[PDB]
């Protein structure tokens, strides 16, 4: 029997800063125990200061991204070159996903950018279109390895102030872009050690009011 | 998931948890399980998140169009029915949605339960999700119509806490809402971890747990 | 006979030109755009004193930020309003935002030329679409059955249109207040109307960023009419 | 393309006339004479084989047609319209009756079906009425022998005897004098030949006349033996020789 | 006369009057100019207002990053045809990862307009279009007539009084074709060309509309104070 | 399918087919609607050219759309049945999807919309019918009276008449009906409705039909004798 | 294109009349007269066949009176072919109702359905209307004995006595004169035949030029019987009433 | 939904400094039966592209016709069909990828795995993979079926990453491809000795080599192998 779905592996990570946002993902593409590519880009600049990554089944992921990029193009045509806000793009993507409620895009999608007040924003989707705005989200193969670490090191969960013994929590101080990138790199280096589908390379897209910048880092190739 | 809603003297309370799971893995600690349809209408969420969001945001479209056409606010009865009729079209197709439509209209406060089968029930009290049994115990033994807004908010909050404790797929935080004739009022996000220890001390409950 | 989509030797669509003649027979509707808001006013024109005038609905809400006035065969406007309301709310569903006034107007105008041998004839009604959005601010559009729409600082449509438009030519300036615009619509309506203008045979409305689209009470309009009479008697 | 004539081509005029039907009847009037006579033990239908050229083989053109084993038809007016009506009449006898009830339809109901087809051409979009009048003769168990006329309007009437086409007015007068309720089939054939001779100008013989009968069952024409209840068709077309034999006793 | 009731009827001399009447609607429309060099292609359009309170009707529409047009005649028909071009440009990108050739875009517009001239019930399009673009074979300018005729040109003009601008471009042919790597000078030549079609009125800040596309220049439209530089 | 555009604009900006449909309404028997303080009355003319009629079974001029709303008309009788059927279906469809009966204004807006649709759809002609729609909204004691016409426009009326010689009875209503003080009782409202028809009807025998609609689905049709008593009292006061 | 040849069958005149309906009514005025009379104990249907011939087979002929079901019958005036189309539709409708509700269809409901079909041909489709007028004679347990008529406009009305076809003006005056409410079937039979005998365009009214039918509760106990009269039975009732 | 009947095995390819190389054997298998021995599975499109196909042969022949029709259609009303507006490898691939994903979305796939190898207008190397699921990816080396498991490891020793491409010559790349084809003949039960090889170079153009054979095979050591453990004779 024909199985229309597949699993291309990969892992993605989105973090929202105070005035910036990052969307990272490894560059390894796989089927079963084989490597297809050590560098196959997974996170895309979709225009209007929005970045996107559809992780899971690469054929459905490429189709969704391609369709959203197209939706941005037609939003400009139809509404006098108005900029598509991150919240508007998120709602649009919900409707793209739910158009296939009964033959879903097999992907977990994340977008990142800035909201209309200039603050950092990340939105996270399930395959059928449920979405919500988030601060921190790891998606894909090694999501379960990374998210607990981010709960601990970004939101300071289970961390209390010495001397008080559990009475006073550690205060939620904001993180810089340099601090976030460190947590991203360590997240993927740890994931690479314990997850066979994670490795080869790491590509990060950083979003600020100035635009979209890229950073690439090697990962273990075993 | 645990959601509840009940009618009382001074309107309707709506309380939900915030957990989302993918098997044993907790995919989300804080998801919003109440949808703000309009300033006088709320909707809870249980089942498929996507189905609840899509169809209830679509219900909002239809409830807004109603207002423009008739210049009047839609009843809770009619809104609940529109929603149940959408479910009836994808009957058998695999949707999973359990929600309670909460609001205030000409007849007073209103509460309807609606599910994917097209079921539509009016009632004073409802609870859905994997933890509804735990919530019903607290509600049934403490519910009165003579409830004050302060006590009612605590009841719905304490009822979710009961479920978050025992049910593994329920937890995270509690979101509270109070619906009045002047609209709905949000009463905050309450972490269950912090709330639990607080309730234990102040109430004396959960003696079995060491703190 | 002849095709419904036929061109005249001058290069105009017969049916579109004939529908414009029906709009000239319609009751007067005036719109004035200012930096404090857009004002919309209409002549009700009841055919008999037994007709309850408050049931005459020639000013209509499309969304909270968009209003609309009509002139001509007003029955034709109902499906256009229905489409406009659907388009406005559907865009809010797809994009979690208010829709641009121009985009709403363009959506209405796309219906216009969908006729042939689709509907059997063009619409016999013109619309003044007034609203506000964050990008282009307070706007007023004139939507015709040709499918064409022009933006206006001020515009009059209906039977007293060319006389009213000449008056709007002289009176409008870029520093008009909302109160000044209200009185100006009442003044020009009173000028072109057959019957004597009062709160029962004329209606006012406005759209502001804060309060959105509002149709004025008869008590509120009556005071503005009394305020108009006194300021005209003042010189 | 697409048939864009979805409107009626036959309409009422101020005087209440349906023009196209009247004009179709005028076409029938110009047509060659055909007739039908009902006897006690049979029915006869006849017409002239008006050959368009002597090089044409008039045997290949059949004006009298079998519809069912016990029902036959003849016409006056436009030949091509008749031919297609016979095709449809033969088919509707199967689709709307034989495939349901397992037997051939009675004369009156087959006539009713043909009439319906002709009525629809008088009201449906983008068509003209049929330019023929039909004479349908037949037999069935419960109604016995019968003869029907069907006009372009779709109206049908049962007759003891009648004629349509060119010299119908004179022929109907000739039949009124000769017809009675005690006629045998051979007597009706004789009267048919006499009546038809008046409207024919040129040659009058078995090769220029087409004549058929609805009479006794013909087991020799069935094609098989072994089933007692199946006794053969009542419709039979007379041969050229069989006609000439009766013209000597004329 | 007796042969102008619909598009499906030839006259005794072999003319199609409904198409000719549609052509007439273009002549009533406001003037617009098109011209190109080897590196860039430029559109210049005189926008028309209803009165002093009204806005000036937009004349130029973007079809893709590398292609767009200007209109003269029935504006809603231009919206339909430009929407079709947007879809075709977009089909070429999504399916073939290929930018649509300007010449092929003209062939598609020709065939779409033609179907409306040979069938009963419909009508010809009542608008003329000037398509500019930059593809793999350099800069291009096309003129579209609703008869179906599409023509590739160095320069042209359509609308009311367009003959003046067309004569100017016919004189200036050898000069403006050589304006390579200088967008401002090519626009100047276009603004000077459209000026030959003006009477009574002159080019103001909310009157003039300009568009350009080239080697390293996406299709962009200039309106308002952005064209005050060229007045 | 038959797609021919029958309702089209003329050079002077008129849709003749819609205007000729109004001429069919002018030919129809007179219908009148009057709303009192706590009721609405619908009066209808019956032309006495047709006697030997069976009044038990003959289609009555006033039709119930729901238990709380009624519809009368003037114009083509056959056309009116199609509108009434559609209206009745929509009334049950509304109760089924929204769980409230239709408001009088909503039902009117629907019927008017159907009439409008038949003025710009291919292959169809406009309805040769104008309607008077009356009733009381659910849980409301304010009387409602609306009018529709072939073009599709509709509006609310304190009192209105349609059909042949409607110009005359409207003249009567305009001078006799006071807005500040409408017919306070059922008697006064019926009396004024009968008086208005007596300006046009001819004989006050079987030519006048009266239907009274009160709040909370209280609808009744008056009999010949009951109406005849109004006819008697009116003329006896007139002899002075 | 095709528009050139379209007569436009569904349009108003400047006076607000439907051309084709009016012209169809003109057609019907030349058809054989049909009369219906309702009594307390039954209904009579009488109708005149148009200029017949001696060679027409009368006993197997039917051009005027048709059976819709056991309780309802119709008299036809106009194009017979058009009438048979509608008659078969009405027969199907009656059977649909009986299958759905397990009760015989009320007379008015059947009449309304056919009248709605006629109405449709005047408002949409671009086709000519049916050139037919019906007199419906029927019985049900709600209203008892009922007479209705419908015409090409799709308008229908109830009657105590009514005529359609030729000379209806003269016929209706004669019926209005001699009809009374307490009348019985045997009296109504006589009235119907006397009216036809005076309004006919023929020289004399004979059995071969008539179709006749009654609907009586003159069936053994509480039930209704339809009687389509045979040629010999029409001949007898003509002698009984003293016309021949 | 179907099942593949007549099938083609591995297609292998790699980038080098001035272009790309692609190869595939000439066999059409019918299950375990090596039924057809003269099947060409490399299909050139113009002088700048070669499409290598594995999987169902009937679907391959269908794709072969789509590509032939694509060339015909591109020439229509195109004076620059043999120049600026000629078909590019990226155009040909995206077309196929669109078709493959559409077919899987109708649950009626083309049961293939395809590699499009070519050189673009600007001299850039093109090498991308697409299969029955619509899944696409690119890499310095690409291989289908068994080639993915056995050939890629050998080809990745030559070009392990992007920076190794300019350091790799056509002689080295061809040597690696030919060695890989020998290894597949040793170890793939649905392979043949006969194969085709194509080189698309930005300077020397398209070189299409047919009727190649696997040579220099090692079998002599087999004589010394006796039994399955304890047997000495
Ligand atoms: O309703 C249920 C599950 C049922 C339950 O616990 O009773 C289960 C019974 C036990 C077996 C499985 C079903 N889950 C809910 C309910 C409401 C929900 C509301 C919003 C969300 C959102 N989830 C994302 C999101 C998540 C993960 C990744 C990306 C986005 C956004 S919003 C998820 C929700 N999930
Ligand atoms: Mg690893």
């Amino acid at each position: 029997q024909f199985n229309p779905y597949g699993d291309n592996g990969g892992t993605i990570l989105g973090i929202a800063g105070e005035d910036f946002a990052v969307l990272a993902g490894d560059t390894r593409n796989i089927t079963d125990y084989s490597i297809n590519s050590r560098y196959e880009p997974k996170v895309f600049d979709c225009g209007d200061n929005i970045v996107m990554s559809a992780n899971g089944f690469a054929a459905d992921g490429d189709a969704l991204v391609k369709r959203f990029k197209n939706s941005v193009k037609w939003y400009h045509f139809d509404h006098n070159d108005k900029k598509l806000s991150i919240n508007s793009a998120a709602r649009n993507i919900q409707h793209l996903l739910y158009s296939r409620r009964f033959f879903p895009y097999y992907v977990y999608n994340i977008i990142a950018g800035l909201d209309e007040d200039g603050k950092g924003a990340v939105y996270s989707f399930d395959p059928v279109g449920s979405y919500q705005r988030e601060q921190c989200r790891a998606g894909g193969a090694a999501a379960s390895l990374i998210m607990p670490f981010l709960d601990n090191q970004v939101n300071f969960k289970n961390q209390y102030e010495p001397g008080t013994n559990g009475k006073v929590k550690k205060p939620l101080k904001y993180l810089s872009v340099e601090e976030v990138i460190k947590l991203v790199r360590d997240s993927f280096t740890s994931a690479t050690e314990r997850h066979i589908q994670v490795g080869d390379g790491l590509e990060i897209l950083i979003v600020t009011k100035d635009g979209v910048r890229k950073e690439f880092y090697e990962l273990k190739r075993d | 998931t645990t959601t509840l809603a009940f009618k009382f003297q001074h309107g309707v309370i709506a309380a939900v948890d915030s957990r989302a799971s993918a098997g044993s893995y907790i995919s989300a600690l804080r998801v919003n399980k109440v949808i703000e349809i309009n300033p006088y209408l709320l909707g809870t969420m249980s089942g498929c998140a996507a189905d609840c969001q899509y169809w209830e945001r679509l219900l909002a479209k239809e409830c807004r169009l109603y207002y423009l056409r008739n210049g009047e606010r839609i009843s809770v009865s009619a809104a609940s029915k529109l929603l149940s009729n959408m479910m009836c079209q994808y009957r058998g197709m695999g949707l999973s949605m359990g929600s309670m439509i909460c609001g205030w209209d000409k007849k007073g406060p209103g509460l309807y339960y609606v599910d994917e089968h097209g079921t539509r029930l009016s009632g004073n009290m409802f609870s859905t999700g994997s933890g509804n049994t735990y919530a019903y115990g607290v509600l049934d033994s403490n519910y009165k119509w003579d409830l004050s807004v302060e006590d009612a908010l605590y009841l719905g909050k304490r009822s979710i806490l009961a479920a978050a404790h025992r049910d593994a797929y329920s937890g995270g935080s509690v979101n509270l809402y109070h619906v009045t004739e002047d609209g709905w009022i949000y009463h905050g996000n309450h972490d269950v971890g912090e709330l639990f220890w607080k309730v234990k001390e102040e109430e004396g409950s959960f003696n079995n747990v060491i703190g | 006979d002849r095709g419904v989509s036929t061109f005249s030797p001058e290069g105009r669509l017969f049916q579109v030109e004939y529908s414009l003649e029906a709009i000239k027979l319609g009751s007067t509707a005036i719109g004035i755009a200012t930096k404090e808001g857009v004002v919309l006013g209409v002549e009700k024109r009841a055919t008999s004193p037994l007709l309850e005038s408050d049931s005459i609905e020639k000013i209509v809400e499309i969304d909270r930020h968009i209003g609309c006035a009509m002139s001509g065969l007003t029955a034709d406007a109902r499906s256009m309003i229905e489409h406009a309301r659907t388009a406005a709310v559907t865009h809010n569903l797809y994009y979690d935002e208010d829709i641009n006034v121009e985009s709403l107007t363009q959506s209405v105008c796309d219906l216009a030329l969908r006729f042939g041998e689709l509907m059997s004839r063009p619409f016999g009604v013109a619309l003044l679409i007034a609203g506000h959005d964050a990008d282009d601010g307070y706007q007023l559009f004139h939507a015709e059955p040709s499918g064409t729409f022009y933006r206006y600082n001020a515009k009059a449509i209906g039977s007293g249109s060319e006389g009213a438009q000449a008056e709007l030519l002289n009176e409008w300036h870029s520093s008009l207040t909302l109160k000044e615009a209200e009185l100006l619509v009442l003044k020009i309506l009173k000028q072109v109307m057959e019957e004597k203008l009062d709160e029962n045979n004329a209606q006012l409305s406005c759209i502001t960023k804060q309060d959105g689209f509002k149709i004025y009470d008869n008590e509120k309009t009556a005071e503005l009419i009394k305020e108009l009479k006194e300021k005209e008697a003042a010189e | 393309m697409t048939d864009r004539y979805s409107f009626s081509l036959t309409t009422f005029s101020p005087s209440g006339k349906l023009g196209q039907i009247d004009y179709a009847l005028t076409a029938v009037k110009q047509g060659v004479t055909s007739l039908g006579i009902k006897a006690t033990n049979g029915v006869v239908i006849a017409t002239e084989k008006k050959s368009s050229s002597p090089l044409a083989m008039s045997e290949t053109l059949s004006k009298v047609s079998l519809l069912t084993p016990d029902i036959g038809a003849v016409y006056s007016g436009m030949g091509p319209d008749y031919r297609v009506l016979v095709d449809k009449s033969r088919k509707v006898a199967h689709t709307s009756y034989k495939r349901i009830y397992g037997e051939y339809p009675p004369t009156k109901l087959l006539v009713s079906e043909v009439a319906k087809i002709m009525q629809e051409a008088t009201q449906s979009g983008g068509v003209r009425p049929f330019g023929v009048s039909l004479l349908i003769a037949g037999h069935d168990e419960f109604n016995g022998f019968s003869l029907y006329q069907v006009d372009p309007s779709g109206s049908y009437f049962p007759w003891k005897a009648t004629a349509i086409g060119k010299g119908s007015v004179a022929a109907k007068t000739f039949l009124e004098k000769r017809w009675n309720d005690e006629l045998e089939l051979e007597d009706a054939i004789h009267i048919a030949l006499l009546t038809l001779k008046e409207s024919v100008e040129g040659e009058f013989n078995g090769d220029t006349i087409e004549l058929a009968i609805i009479g006794d069952e013909n087991p020799d024409l069935l094609g098989y033996t072994g089933i007692p209840t199946d006794k053969g068709p009542r419709f039979r077309k007379l041969t050229s020789q069989e006609i000439n034999d009766r013209l000597e006793a004329l | 006369n007796n042969y102008d009731g619909d598009t499906v009827t030839f006259s005794p001399t072999g003319r199609l009057f409904q198409v000719e009447y549609a052509l007439e609607a273009i002549k009533q429309g406001s003037v617009t100019v098109g011209l190109r060099s080897n590196t860039h292609a430029v559109l210049v359009a005189l926008k028309r207002n209803a009165d002093e309170l009204s806005s000036y009707q937009k004349k130029i529409i973007k079809c893709d990053e590398h292609m767009g047009l200007s209109l003269a005649g029935l504006a809603p028909d231009a919206r339909v045809l430009s929407n079709y071009l947007r879809q075709q440009c977009n089909y070429s990108s999504l399916v073939f990862n290929r930018k649509l050739a300007v010449e092929r875009a003209g062939h598609l517009l020709c065939d779409k307009a033609q179907k409306n001239t040979q069938s009963y019930g419909g009508r010809p399009y009542g608008v003329g279009l000037l398509i500019i673009g930059y593809d793999k074979s350099g800069a291009h300018l096309l003129e579209f007539q609703p008869s179906g005729n599409v023509t590739e040109l160095y320069g042209t003009a359509i609308g009311a009084r367009s003959q003046g601008a067309k004569t100017y471009l016919e004189r200036t042919l050898d000069t403006f074709i050589k304006i390579d790597g200088n967008p401002d000078e090519l626009i100047k030549a276009g603004v000077e060309a459209i000026s030959q079609s003006l009477r009574d009125e002159s080019l103001t800040v909310d009157n003039l509309s300009i568009a350009i596309v080239g080697k390293d220049t996406p299709f962009t439209i200039y309106d308002g104070e952005a064209v005050a530089k060229y007045i | 399918g038959y797609d021919r555009a029958l309702s089209i604009f003329s050079p002077d900006g008129h849709i003749f087919q819609v205007e000729y449909a109004l001429e069919a309404v002018k030919r129809g028997t007179c219908a009148v609607g009057v709303k009192g303080k706590n009721c609405v009355v619908l009066g209808c003319e019956r032309r006495s050219t047709l006697k030997l009629q069976d009044t038990r079974i003959t289609p009555s001029k006033v039709s119930k759309i729901d238990s709380h709303v009624v519809l009368s008309f003037s114009g083509l009788n056959a056309d009116s049945r199609i509108l009434i059927e559609k209206a009745r279906v929509e009334a049950q469809s509304h109760r089924l999807t929204l769980e409230d009966p239709v408001t009088v204004e909503y039902l009117t807006r629907y019927v008017a919309g159907v009439q409008q649709r038949y003025t710009q759809s291919g292959g169809v002609r406009p309805f040769g019918v104008s309607t008077l729609i009356a009733g009381f909204d659910p849980r409301d004691d304010e009387p409602k009276l609306y009018q529709t016409e072939p073009s599709g426009i509709y509006s609310s009326w304190s009192a209105q008449t349609i059909g042949r010689n409607s110009k005359t009875v409207r003249e009567f209503l305009e001078k006799n009906y006071d807005r500040k003080e409408p017919p306070a009782t059922v008697e006064e409202c019926v009396k004024l409705t009968v008086r208005s028809l007596l300006e046009v009807v001819q004989t006050g025998a079987k030519n006048i039909e009266i239907t009274v609609v009160k709040p909370d689905s209280d609808i009744v049709a008056l009999s010949s004798e009951e109406i005849n008593q109004y006819v008697t009292q009116i003329e006896q006061e007139k002899q002075e | 294109g095709s528009r050139r040849y379209d007569s436009r069958t569904t349009i108003f005149s400047p006076e607000g009349r439907l051309y084709q309906v009016e012209y169809a009514l003109e057609s019907i005025s030349h058809a054989g007269t049909a009369i219906g009379i309702m009594a307390s104990d039954g209904i009579v249907l009488a109708a005149e066949r148009k200029v017949t011939s001696t060679l027409l087979e009368q006993d197997t002929s039917t051009e005027k009176l048709y059976k819709l079901n056991d309780k309802i019958a119709v008299a036809v005036a106009g194009l017979t072919a058009d009438a048979e189309i509608l008659i078969n539709t009405a027969r199907i409708h009656a059977q649909n109702y009986l299958k759905t509700y397990n009760e015989d269809i009320p007379v008015e409901i059947l009449v309304r359905r056919l009248s709605d079909i006629k109405q449709g041909y005047t408002q949409h489709g671009g086709l000519r209307p049916f050139g037919v007028s019906f007199i419906y004679a029927g019985y049900d347990d709600r209203y008892g004995y009922q007479l209705y008529t419908s015409n090409p406009s799709g308008n229908y009305t109830g009657w105590k006595a009514i005529s359609v076809g030729a000379n209806t003006s003269a016929a209706q005056t004669l019926l209005q004169m001699d009809y009374k409410d307490d009348m019985k079937v045997d009296d109504a039979i006589e009235l119907a035949l006397k009216t036809l005998s005076k309004t006919t365009d023929s020289s004399a009214l004979t059995y071969d030029r008539l179709e006749f039918a009654t609907i009586r509760k003159g069936a053994n106990d509480g039930e209704v019987y339809q009687k389509i009269f045979k040629p010999q039975e029409i001949k007898d009732i003509l002698v009984k009433t003293g016309i021949t | 939904t179907q099942q593949p009947i007549v099938t083609g095995t591995s297609v292998i390819s790699m980038k080098y400094d001035n272009g790309v190389i692609i190869a595939a054997d000439n066999l059409g298998s019918y299950g375990s039966l090596l039924r057809f021995n003269g099947v060409e599975r490399l299909i050139p499109v113009g002088d700048n592209t070669v499409v290598g196909i594995s999987g169902d042969i009937s679907d391959m022949q269908h794709i072969e016709r789509l590509l032939k029709d694509l060339v015909t259609e591109n020439a229509y009303d195109n004076p620059l069909a043999d120049a600026e507006e000629a078909l590019e490898p990226s155009y040909i691939f995206e077309y196929l990828a669109t078709v493959m994903y559409q077919r899987r979305s109708k649950m009626n796939p083309l049961w293939n795995a395809i590699i499009v190898a070519g050189v673009q207008s600007n001299g850039d190397q093109f090498l991308r993979y697409v299969n029955l699921l619509g899944v696409t990816y690119s890499s310095p080396t690409l291989a289908t079926g068994f080639g993915a498991h056995m050939a890629n490891p050998l080809l990745r020793k030559v070009v392990d990453r992007e920076s190794d491409i300019p350091k790799t010559t056509v002689q080295v790349a061809e040597e690696a491809i030919v060695n890989a084809m020998r290894v597949l003949y040793y170890r793939d039960a649905r392979s043949s000795r006969n194969f085709s090889l194509a080189i698309i170079d930005k300077n020397t153009g398209l070189t299409f080599k047919k009727n190649l054979q696997v040579e220099n095979m090692k079998w002599d050591f087999a004589k010394d192998i006796k039994g399955y453990g304890t047997q000495k004779i």
